[PDB]
RNA sequence: ACCACGAUCAAAAGGGACAAGCAUCAAGCACGCAGCAAUGCAGCUCAAAACGCUUAGCCUAGCCACACCCCCACGGGAAACAGCAGU
């Protein structure tokens, strides 16, 4: 009732930043095959209204719908950026971490 | 005689080529080729 | 659940997590170290889980 | 095969059946031209 | 209430995790204290034969 | 540039008294007696002071991707002049696509070290092509002419406008 | 309802989904974005199959398409049973 645009919340990683103030989004959702009964991963392309131009190429972001269309492609705009390419700050602990180590540790706080 | 059949094949692929090129700026609305532009013969040493 | 978007994402934190992203933009972390996959299970159920009665109703 | 590689052909495709003689009708009219015999 | 009580399981297992990480320190601080005694010997003598 | 002839080898650099000898003794434990290879570990030494947090842990990805960068660096050098050694001209190529994994997962992981190894060792991170197809010749003239009659169409329509 | 409040039904428009074979159809050639506009950027689709050729009414309480042909029908060909019976 609110928008007319059919996803509403999608996550994605930004594959492109060369258009202005929109950021091309890869998002991947579960589709099951019918023959083999497997779920493997289906692939499409957003484009989303990023105003102030903070995605990188590899990001993880969260996108919002447009109430309506903005134009051709664009129907959907950045609420927020998930995890920042090399920047990750882990969500349990609210500490900065590389891949699977801590940067600083959760005890020195 | 391949050599004959051959060459022959060769012009009618730079044919087609050159006519391909021609309906791409037929169809973008100029009505001449691009200003300064020359099929060049790729199929032909 | 067909329509809900699930994606998945390897070695990037230290500790393993689920979020849940809400229509209202509500956002639902579950850290799940140190559990068990029947734990995460009954545990997402509690959380964000249709309960028996409103299964029965529809 | 894989299970990525089943699913990245998909289902097996079965060639179109070949049409015989008749054109994949039961009869055909036709008027004799010629008569004969083979061995 | 369903939210409230995730957030509160949530703070149960940080605190979990704060036991776990304060153990893992203390003996890692003994293992790293052996390996530096071990490595403090081997540049000791290393010196001591380039020299 | 190379670290000047003068300078001691990695092996002799701290120890005691190394200072109070005779020049010839610095002579013999110098870069300018000694092969290339000691030379380049005192490159190897040099970045890892100058952009490694930790200097001592050679077991990290920035330290792993300055040691390759130093030995592109010598197949570069090689190749300049054995320009017919093919297998140091596969070396080469695979250690360079190998320094690119390690700074891709450098950039997943830590921006900052990736920046800084990146203007450190004066490296361009480039993005990989996302299609892998011959650029034959009919192709090129082709995607020329497009490029051209874009850009007429484009004149024509300012003219137009 | 018919004083409308609104229900039911349902176009146009916007978002999404949606047949088969051929990759010896592998590149399409303007197919994007930003700005109130002027205009600026050079982008957009595609081997996870774009673009293209060929085949077929479909997912059947039924639905879609067509109504002699030129997709359309101002206009032209020309004089219409793909309504029932019938030739
Ligand atoms: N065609 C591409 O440019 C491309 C790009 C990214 C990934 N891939 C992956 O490579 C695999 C092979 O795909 P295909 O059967 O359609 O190619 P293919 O063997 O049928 O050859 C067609 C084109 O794809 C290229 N190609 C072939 N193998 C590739 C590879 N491993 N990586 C990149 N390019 C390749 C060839 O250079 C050729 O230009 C697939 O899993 C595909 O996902 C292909
Ligand atoms: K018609
Ligand atoms: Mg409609
Ligand atoms: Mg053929
Ligand atoms: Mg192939
Ligand atoms: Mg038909
Ligand atoms: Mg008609
Ligand atoms: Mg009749
Ligand atoms: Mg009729």
């Amino acid at each position: 009732v609110r928008s007319s645009v059919h996803a509403r919340w999608i996550v994605g990683k930004v594959i492109g930043t060369k258009m202005q103030k929109t950021a091309k989004v890869r998002v991947t959702r579960l589709v099951l095959d019918p023959y083999l009964l497997k779920y493997f991963n289906k692939r499409k392309t957003y484009f989303a209204h990023d105003a102030l131009q903070q995605c990188t190429v590899g990001d993880i972001v969260l996108l919002r719908a447009l109430p309506v269309p903005r134009a051709k492609h664009v129907k959907h705009e950045l609420a927020e950026i998930v995890f920042k390419v090399g920047k990750v700050i882990d969500p349990v602990t609210g500490k900065p971490c590389a891949g699977t180590t801590y940067l600083e540790s959760p005890l020195s706080s | 005689l391949r050599r004959k059949v051959q060459e022959g094949r060769l012009r009618r692929k730079q044919i087609k080529f050159e006519k391909d090129l021609r309906r791409i700026w037929l169809k973008a609305g100029l009505k001449e080729a691009p200003e300064g532009w020359q099929t060049p013969k790729i199929y032909l040493r | 659940n067909p329509w809900v978007q699930i994606m998945m994402f390897k070695n990037m934190t230290p500790s393993p997590f689920l979020r849940f992203y809400l229509d209202s933009g509500e956002q639902v972390l579950v850290d799940v170290e140190t559990k068990s996959n029947k734990e995460i299970m009954e545990h997402i159920r509690k959380i964000l889980g249709k309960n028996e009665e409103t299964l029965r109703e529809e | 095969a894989t299970l990525n590689q089943m699913h990245r052909l998909g289902p097996p495709k079965r060639p179109p059946r070949k049409l015989g003689p008749t054109e994949g009708r039961p009869q055909l009219k036709g008027v004799v031209l010629c008569t004969f015999t083979r061995k | 209430e369903l939210m409230a009580w995730n957030q509160a399981e949530n703070r149960r297992l940080h605190e979990l995790r704060i036991a776990r990480l304060r153990q893992e320190e203390r003996e890692q601080e003994q293992r790293q204290a052996l390996e530096q005694a071990r490595k403090a010997e081997e540049v000791q003598a290393w010196a001591q034969r380039k020299e | 540039d190379d670290p000047p002839p003068s300078t001691l080898l990695k092996d002799y650099q701290n120890v005691p008294g190394i200072e109070k000898v005779d020049d010839v003794v610095k002579r013999l434990l110098s870069l300018e007696m000694a092969n290339k290879k000691e030379m380049l570990k005192i490159k190897q030494e040099q970045f890892m002071k100058k952009i490694v947090a930790n200097p001592e842990d050679t077991r990290s990805l920035e330290a792993r991707i300055i040691a390759l960068s130093v030995k592109i660096r010598s197949y570069e050098e090689h190749l300049e002049k054995h320009r017919k050694d093919k297998a140091h001209k596969r070396y080469l190529l695979m250690s360079i696509d190998q320094r690119k994994k390690m700074l891709k997962n450098l950039r997943n992981t830590n921006y900052d070290v990736f920046e800084k190894i990146c203007w450190g060792l004066g490296i361009e991170y480039t993005f990989p092509p996302l299609y892998y197809r011959r650029a034959h010749r009919r192709f090129v003239t082709k995607k020329a002419l497009c490029i051209r009659v874009f850009q007429e169409t484009q004149k024509l329509k300012k003219r137009r406008r």
